[PDB]
């Protein structure tokens, strides 16, 4: 399930869309998936 | 071949600066060849009229 959700996200993020990542202040920046995947598809 | 930007220091066996200089070199090559061909074409007889 979770892997499936990631799969959709990844595909969508890939193509050159303007990706809007958010991050809760409590979580460390490195720790959050949003920014981590944003850096995965956008170095 | 396709490359992604996970490591912007080295791609292929070539450095990042050598790669950039290679891109500029290929562009200059193609534009030069086109320019000479189009000069000869503009000097051809078919362009007289």
């Amino acid at each position: 399930l979770k892997r499936k959700i990631t799969e959709l996200c990844d595909k969508y993020i890939r193509g050159p869309n303007i990706i809007l990542a958010i991050s809760a202040a409590d979580t460390d920046l490195a720790n959050s998936t949003a920014l981590q995947a944003s850096r995965r598809v956008d170095p | 071949i396709i490359v992604e930007g996970d490591h912007p220091s080295g791609a292929g066996g070539f450095s990042a600066a050598l790669l950039a200089r290679g891109r500029e070199a290929v562009f200059l090559r193609d534009r030069a060849d086109i320019l000479s061909l189009r000069i000869q074409a503009a000097k051809s007889r078919q362009c007289k009229t």
